[PDB]
């Protein structure tokens, strides 16, 4: 039993953000929902929520700003932000109060894996992938819009010893990111040790094999 | 408004912790919680209404207060307890409620030396023009690694750059990659590279290298 | 509601439902709206041991369960401190919501008696809600309101009724000051009814009589059913609710 | 009985089983033997309607219900003048054979208290009856009788436990002094044990402490079994069973 | 209906409620409003054994249950006569409406198929209905029309699933010619959808490919469900239906 | 059973109770000893679907469930392979017994018919089983073996029958030829009794006729019990079993 | 739901040996137990096992030595076995078939913990205690009659790190044993480090404290 | 009568391993079982009737066989899986049944150098005129260490004892304690006392010693 967030990851200034957030299995009704926010590297910032009574309560900046509201003929709440900036670059979560208060933060007890949002002028652009000489390891590189990367091995298999490292920018302006693995000399070629990327702002999957 | 405190606490592994969040005013009728966010991932509830523990949460944790103070303890720290933690209560209905700063939690543990390895550049970027290279440190503690880059006994200087995991969830180690970007123009000019890292876990500097074909 | 009508819709806007958390928010008690943020209903309902507030919701006044809900959150429970059993006395609470109502042409308070209040036999009073219509009966998957007119007895009257057909010494008070009863075998109310409101028209204004409290089962030759009487407790009531 | 084994085959000869009528004579409540012709109940099984005697039958020990039964008849009823629930006390009632037992290896009375008798906590006492394993559970289809070992706790704290997790007023007496506590979480008395016997070794003499009465379900946390307390009830029922 | 979606407000005009006298109105059983006077259905609904028509009634498209029903009666009941259990196939049955039925935008006949039609695997159809959610789980009580789409497979692959895990020789065929396959471990009908349409997309149009009829619980690993072929049964249909 | 005594003490020595895994060893089905390491029983009681022979073991003879057990272990289960539901036919099974039983005066072998044997009505025949003894009645907690002698119809006056009252057209065979038919609508096996033996009494020795197979609820007009016909199968049995 | 076994622990030669087997809750009806044994250094053999039907089987050498039985009055198994001899020094297993077969090892599903039975002339003896310097660490030393040792640390409370090791014959031919954790020197005092030891073949029960 | 082979085999973590079983005779009617024992623990069922998993089994585990042969099969090798494998079967009803000889699993795991300590002999030992040192060493690998023991410079021989953990369900290392014994009036003879780990993951023997007073 799961909330999902979903957004449009990247977005340019003075758009209006849209999010939305669906229950996968049970209905809502009885449930109040809240919105977070994450700037990068400060703590969290409550945004509002609706209590189950469909009552809507904003902090103190979002009431100039913002919309929550529920669709159940779709089993969603949405969130829109009007003429976002970029201060606005944050994750944003979707949590359930079990009571159904539209105002409380002490009891958020179900959250959605969260869903990230970059405010930027700057254009998309999907990465480069080389592979890395065999400890072996895979690199991802001078790509734009950071957060829906994801790096699997294997279509995942190999689940274990996977290190995965925090991205850097680039002087460039652009990011990137590696990933990396130890393995036993024996263990080569016996596996197929396969580096598989998506990067979701770019629509683009891409795969390669991993070799001497 | 409302104040957490330590901003962060270092302890070692087995140990007690405890974690304050204090206020101007007094929560509205036990309405105060404490949740717990590990890097890259959601918060997740472990105390609500200051004491009640959450359902599969280990009884490690424990929670009090008085309306205006309240206090996070643990009874005994694991490797999995590396997190952040925060505060939040609400102080009417409908109105102020909010979270507190948030405090980090770092497990101490024995010392590790750097693993250390390095990489050339592979094929597709030299079929582009640019080259980086990798040198790579895993598992070790403390945190302080510095690591140079020489090449052709050259020390360089800036054009590199470094990013650290998190410390693991279970064995409370990272690692540290570290890359010195280079045009192919470049790369040809020099064929002997190295990388040196320096860890309090040494009782030297220690090189690791290559040379180019 | 044994016996009795389907109610008109307009005619009990005090009305609530008390819905417990499950595969649905399913009703279990009643209760009536008496001020814009406080629901008064019984306390057996609710105690006597603690509950999680996250399992309760209340839905103000509706034709008929589950059609159209609309489930308010519930920020305390007031349970009367001298409440263990039923039968024993002291069976009322208070529910304080977390959001006020507006009062509509749809949703008003009813108004409680002043203290002086008896409510004497031959007063026509009603009592209304969604509880089983027959002894071991649910009511049937439209689930309308439903109400009945009962009549009034005195409590000696009553008391003595009780002691009919059982083991019981007749020094031995069973019905209490502190309650009142109505009813006979062919109207009463009956199980999940229970915390809902009993209603006299006094003077052109309903005031609430009662409270469903207990009885030994429904429409039973001798058994009146039994009501909390409200005037017994309004200080205890006005020391929460502003009045 | 929740926890505990099975019974040896001759260690409670002053059991008794309650019998109702209907597809078959199916066992409801438990009883002692206290004299050769009467049998020590509890009110609640009993009352405090009046039941016609056409329905009830009395049988003696054995050691799996309904194997071989030899039902007796019963002449009287007595219950308590001042009972009417359990919560509120005098929960005893008194059952007179039709025919009296001949006392025999297999079959023997239980020994009352002296009224000075208190069993303070740390005596040896037993629970034995024929009802639910657990919770929600039916003794299977053997049905053999079952005996535990339970705690005795004194009546104030266990007054206090039972004001843990209630909105009750801990001014507000729970646990009254005609009242016995006995058992914990892993060992009690439940559902169809109701009426049964409490049995502690004094000097090398079984007495009877209790019966068993009430409780806010099986085995829970801080919720003790109650027990209607014998000695407080000497100088009744020593006014029918000839001492 | 395990899976799916409550159903849009106008996506089933032909969806027919079957009803049984009782306390109420009971819904038990679906069918599709093939023609103005004409409703199909499952023959084991209705029979083998002949039921009184003063028993039965048909409900047309409505959005919930019982909320505002208008009881049609039914004239005629036909079965086909080859029909004894749905294990062994032929059932499929036919209603005869009193009083034909006036066509309006919410309610419509769906169209059947042409005899050369196969509903090869791969094609969009969906199954609609009131039956229970999950293996032993009543549809909560506001009652919403569901709706899901399931996934189709040929014969000989689920007669093979049939044989898993079961003792019947692979010689013996289970699914039979004038049967049909879907759904799987999270997409099912279930008890009380039985009757109801099986409707699949060919062209733009929607044409009835089967009825439910039967399965080896719902959602189970290795048994699809089962559906009435409803092209095997054409000229048995336009014996009695107008076209 | 429905209808009949009790049964002697000694009349019936091959009469097996077949026991599940639960809260305790529940007796569901009944079987016949016909070799001192096989047993004779139903399909349906055990297939389609595989079972863990975990969850079952045999009882022999016993006067009454459950109050002496001593629980054999099952080595292999064997289902005819032309066995899906009951209605369609072959509804047989054999379980063969990891150890071998002791042939004794209280437990002996029932001797099957030779192939020629038709059973014409007017035999003497019996059927036992600890099955229900009415419609919705279970057996009570004494649970004796009962017993109870029934007449037996030839199979097309009992096919007519079951088309009676039924859209069945009558061309359709519901009885088929390994089948047998008997009983009345006050004397019938009932549920709990299926795969139990039908023997009849040929010049002095019993021989089992039938196996309880299935019927159409019990004792209801025009609905005789539907038996699996031995006889049709003994070269299926002696395929397995030591002749 | 769990078996328990239960025996001498220390026996002498000719002597008898009895052992027990009790089911926890739930009663033994419609089961088989098997009795198993494990020689020091060998595999496992089986001894015998008595079905659901209570028929007895014994394995080839057991035959002539060996009595299984049960008693529904105690909720026991109970294995003897005559004449014992140094020789069937072992392990001892009770295990459920939950089949109820008397005699089949391939679905042994619960077992019980074992029970540890030495044969032999000598005289049990309690050990001596001595603390270890702060690692830190924990030794006794000298006992005999071995299996039925066991170490504990502050009640236990000090769950983590504790190692323990494998008991050697001293040439004087009784057994010695080590405990040892691994902690920060700051930890030292803040904790109680107690090292608590038992050692059933004599009753013995003693405890000491560790500081440096 | 059957066999089980190998006897023995050493395999990488993550990787694949089979273990075979055979028979003169034909299983019954898939009587045929595979159980894990570990290091002072009861066996555990993993399979039964030839191929179906216990449950809470993770399906790493895998078997199938032919009456006559059978095996059991990893998917891959977690560090929890050292332990010890027999196959078990039956041939009868009543009669011949009998486990295998048992099979060993190690697991490999990147080499790590031996954590060294040394310990005087403690108060009550010398009042009782016994005397033991004690040298430990810690989470090595391989096994193969070996450790002199050195008094005031005089290599000792004999009178010394070592004992070895099992590798660790977690970690999949393991600790060996070594001892030396002695006599009061020999300990007193003595002030410098030396212990000195050789293990293949060394440079070099190293020395860890202490001295008496």
């Amino acid at each position: 039993v799961q909330l999902v967030e979903s957004g449009p990851g990247c977005v340019k200034p003075s758009e209006t953000l849209s999010l939305t957030c669906t229950v996968s299995r049970f209905s809502l009704i009885g449930y109040a929902i809240t919105w977070i926010r994450q700037p990068p590297g400060k703590g969290l910032e409550w945004i509002g929520g609706i209590s189950s009574a469909a009552t809507t309560f904003y902090s103190s900046w979002a009431k100039s700003r913002v919309t929550i509201s529920v669709d159940t003929s779709k089993n969603q709440f949405s969130l829109k932000l009007s003429s976002v900036t970029a201060a606005d670059t944050a994750v944003y979560y979707c949590a359930r109060d079990p009571r159904g208060y539209g105002a409380a933060l002490d009891r958020l007890d179900l959250w959605g894996q969260g869903t990230c949002v970059t405010v930027s002028s700057f254009s998309t652009k999907g990465p480069s992938v080389f592979p890395l000489a065999p400890a072996l390891g895979c690199l991802v590189k001078d790509y734009f819009c950071e957060c829906p990367v994801t790096v699997s091995w294997n279509s995942g298999a190999l689940t274990s010893g996977v290190h995965t490292f925090p991205a850097v920018l680039q002087s460039s302006g652009l990011y990137s990111l590696s990933s990396v693995v130890t393995v036993p000399s024996s263990s080569l070629g016996t596996q197929t040790y396969i580096c598989n990327v998506n990067h979701k702002p770019s629509n683009t999957k891409v795969d390669k094999k991993v070799e001497p | 408004q409302m104040t957490q405190s330590p901003s962060s606490l270092s302890a070692s592994v087995g140990d007690r912790v405890t974690i304050t969040c204090q206020s101007i005013k007094s929560v509205y009728n036990n309405r105060l919680g404490w949740y717990q966010q590990k890097c890259g991932k959601a918060p997740k509830l472990l105390i609500y209404e200051t004491s009640i523990l959450t359902s599969g949460v280990p009884s490690r944790f424990s929670g009090s207060g008085s309306g205006t103070d309240f206090t996070l303890t643990i009874s005994s720290l694991q490797c999995e307890d590396f997190a952040t933690y925060y505060c939040a209560g609400g102080f009417d209905r409908s109105g102020d409620t909010t979270f507190g700063q948030g405090t980090k939690v770092e497990i101490k543990r024995t010392v590790a030396a750097p693993s250390v390895f390095i990489f050339p550049p592979s094929d597709e970027q030299l079929k582009s023009g640019t080259a980086s290279v990798v040198c790579l440190l895993n598992n070790f503690y403390p945190r302080e690694a510095k690591v140079q880059w020489k090449v052709d006994n050259a020390l360089q200087s800036g054009n590199s750059q470094e990013s650290v995991t998190c410390q693991d969830s279970k064995d409370c180690t990272y690692s540290l990659s570290s890359t010195l970007t280079l045009s192919k123009a470049d790369y040809e000019k020099h064929k002997v590279y190295a990388c040196e890292v320096t860890h309090q876990g040494l009782s030297s500097p220690v090189t690791k290298s290559f040379n180019r074909g | 509601i044994v016996g009795g009508q389907e109610a008109p819709r307009s005619k009990w806007p005090w009305q609530v439902s008390l819905r417990v958390h499950g595969p649905y928010w399913m009703h279990f008690c009643g209760g009536s709206l008496i001020h814009p943020q406080w629901v008064l209903t019984a306390a057996h309902c609710v105690g006597p041991d603690v509950k999680d507030l996250a399992a309760l919701r209340v839905q103000l006044r509706e034709q008929h369960l589950y059609y159209q809900d609309q489930l308010l959150p519930v920020s305390r429970i007031i349970v009367h401190p001298q409440f263990y059993t039923a039968q024993i006395g002291a069976d009322i609470a208070l529910l304080e919501l977390e959001e006020p109502v507006n009062v509509s042409s749809h949703v008003h308070t009813v108004t409680l008696p002043p203290a002086s209040e008896t409510f004497p036999p031959g007063m026509p009073c009603w009592v209304t809600g969604w509880g089983d219509v027959d002894n071991d009966e649910r009511l049937p998957p439209p689930f309308p309101l439903k109400q009945v007119k009962v009549p009034i007895m005195e409590n000696h009257i009553c008391d003595a009724k009780y002691h009919l057909g059982a083991y019981t010494g007749d020094d031995v008070r069973i019905v209490r000051d502190d309650m009142l009863c109505a009813g006979n075998t062919r109207r009463d109310s009956c199980q999940g009814d229970s915390g809902g409101p009993l209603v006299c028209k006094v003077n052109g204004t309903w005031l609430q009589a009662g409270v469903v409290s207990w009885g030994e089962g429904c429409a039973q030759p001798n058994r009146p059913g039994i009501y909390t009487r409200v005037t017994y407790y309004l200080d205890w009531i006005h020391h929460y609710v502003p009045k």
